[PDB]
């Protein structure tokens, strides 16, 4: 979404979680933080939905 | 001559949404927890000391009854 964006992903702001050890704990933390960042993106999308045809 | 009606966000904007981690501290200090534990232990030790000394005296009385009855 950051390196090769598609649709309107270049117009939303979010962080990308990064691990340190390459284990299951780091990936679990990454997924939780990704859930939080998805909430962030959803708020932006709710406040920025334009009119027009579908 | 009807105007376009469509699902849109309200004027201005939607209320802000929380997303950051919220994990409160919610505890005592280590010193206080240890101190409470040792204080409870000392109270228990003192109570048990008194009760076991009384139990020793009661057992001595019970044994003296048997000694009196043995002949």
């Amino acid at each position: 979404r950051k390196t090769q964006p598609y649709d309107v992903y270049d117009q939303v702001e979010f962080d990308v979680p990064i691990g340190s050890r390459g284990d299951c704990y780091d990936r679990y933390l990454c997924r939780v933080e990704e859930m939080r960042q998805s909430l962030r993106i959803i708020s932006q999308c709710l406040n920025k939905m334009p009119p027009g045809e579908i | 001559a009807s105007k376009v009606k469509q699902d849109m966000p309200p004027p201005g904007g939607y209320g802000p949404i929380d997303y950051k981690r919220n994990l409160p501290r919610r505890g005592l200090s280590g010193y206080s927890m240890f101190a409470v534990g040792i204080g409870t232990l000392l109270f228990g030790y003192w109570s048990m000391m008194k009760w076991n000394r009384e139990r020793r005296r009661l057992q001595i009385e019970d044994f003296e009854a048997r000694i009196a009855l043995m002949p």
